[PDB]
């Protein structure tokens, strides 16, 4: 069972610092190279850094962009490997993936989940949450309904419905930034004779800030 | 650096059909030791890229079948025997024969179904917003193809271009539609100098502008 499970992201001061780390199971962790490879809009997915392993001396090598200011470093006996951070720039800011070349020529054959890191003085704050329900009767065979997740940073909030009991129509749409800070809808469409007869509600969860609110969609 | 170069950025194809996508790197990738080190990548819509095909023609484990690799020296094909609707996402090479490792820009597999026009709502501010001092209007075009739409706000008839917040989703992975979100961002006081709040999607499936729209009086 394979798996990297990246910790250690977030907001982060330009200029501070910042330790990512990744746990490894599932693989023989020793025997592989790990890397850290980030994506940004602009360059699309970078490689960071490699620490090779202990038959081949844990030697690092790192891009250009980050010499001297990141250090990635291994410790076998957690399976762990780490990126610490240093001197933070908005260019640092993106989502950093831990991942590992199990075996001679296999490529990055794992991947961790991605960790945001946003590098950036503005500071947390949580959101507020609106319920959005149509105007008019319904019918018609199927209601959209939405929430309003608006005035948080950073990103990311999680927004389900029902707990996650609705899935299959929901669109959760990419949040926009501007002076009220991020602000994000999701949309859910059930039939008329779901809603309103049965409770919908939004979840909303903002990690940054620990926040979670649910919003039931009433009839207006 | 060794500079990988995906010229299509992205590439339209229909479920059941075949498909190649191309790359090609700036140096050749054959390394001393007799092997090629060039790998191709999917990253789904918001998740981690994961690996198709490691040195060429390798299948990783658990990629489907219908997944097969070519090429040689700088120049290399990632092909699809027949597409199905979950394959959209982005498509990366990756040269790993020198550090820095290097990435293609990537091509976007465009699934192609038959035209459908968006379904649209308008949501009048909710009074929990209101007696915050807030009015956003919010309009959602959703489950629409082509994925090109445009979306023209209107306060009592007049076009309003300020204070609009637009979102887009990735296409979708089981029915192969778009979705939009625009937001009319417009404080109390504003909100109530009007009436007429109009959400009008243009889109190649009519001619005629689709209109949604409500009456703060109302
Ligand atoms: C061109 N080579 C060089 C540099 C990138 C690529 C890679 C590869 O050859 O697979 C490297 O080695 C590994 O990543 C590796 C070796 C043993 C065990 C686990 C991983 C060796």
């Amino acid at each position: 069972e394979v798996t990297l499970q990246e910790s250690g992201g977030g907001l982060v001061q330009p200029g501070g610092s910042m330790k990512l780390s990744c746990a490894a199971s599932g693989f023989t962790f020793s025997d592989a190279w790990v890397d850290w490879v980030r994506q940004s809009p602009g360059k699309g997915l970078e490689w960071v850094a490699e620490i090779r392993n202990k038959a081949n001396n844990h030697a690092t090598k790192y891009t250009e962009s980050v010499k001297g200011r990141f250090t990635i470093s291994r410790d076998d006996s957690k399976s762990s490997v780490y990126l610490q951070m240093n001197s933070l720039r908005a260019e640092d800011t993106g989502i950093y993936y831990c991942t590992s070349v199990p075996q001679l020529g296999r490529g990055f054959a794992y991947w961790g989940q991605g960790t945001l890191v946003t590098v950036s003085a503005a500071s947390t704050t949580p959101p507020s949450v609106y319920p959005l329900a149509p105007g008019s009767g319904g019918a018609g065979s199927m209601v959209t309904l939405g929430c309003l997740v608006k005035g948080y940073f950073p990103e990311p909030v999680t927004v389900t419905w029902n707990s996650g009991a609705l899935s299959s129509g929901v669109h959760t749409f990419p949040a926009v930034l501007q002076s009220d800070l991020y602000t994000l809808s999701s949309s859910v469409t059930v039939p008329s004779s779901t809603w309103p007869s049965q409770t919908v509600t939004c979840n909303v969860a903002h990690p940054a800030s620990s926040t979670q609110v649910d919003k039931k969609i009433v009839p207006k | 650096d060794i500079v990988m170069t995906q010229a299509a950025p992205s590439v339209p194809v229909t479920p059941g059909e075949s498909v190649s996508i191309s790359c090609r790197s700036s140096k050749s990738l054959l390394h001393s030791n007799g092997y090629t080190y060039l790998h191709w990548f999917l990253q789904r819509p918001g998740q981690s890229p994961q690996l198709l095909i490691y040195r060429v023609s390798n299948l990783a484990s658990g990629v489907p079948d219908r997944f097969s690799g070519s090429g040689s020296g700088t120049a290399f094909t990632l092909r699809f025997s027949r597409v199905e609707a979950e394959d959209v996402g982005v498509y990366y090479c990756m040269q790993h024969l020198e550090y820095p490792f290097t990435f293609g820009s990537g091509t976007k597999l465009e699934i192609k179904r038959a035209d459908a026009a968006p379904t649209v709502s308008i949501f009048p501010p909710s009074s929990e917003q209101l007696t915050s001092g807030g009015a956003s209007v919010v309009c959602f075009l959703n489950n629409f193809y082509p994925q090109d739409i445009t979306v023209s706000w209107k306060i009592d008839g007049a076009e309003r271009s300020s204070g609009v917040l637009n979102s887009w989703t990735d296409q979708d992975s089981s029915d192969s539609t778009y979705s939009m979100s625009s937001t009319l961002t417009l404080t109390k006081d504003e909100y109530e100098r009007h009436s007429s709040y109009t959400c009008e999607a243009t889109h190649k499936t009519s001619t005629s502008p689709i209109t949604k729209s409500f009456n703060r009086g109302e």
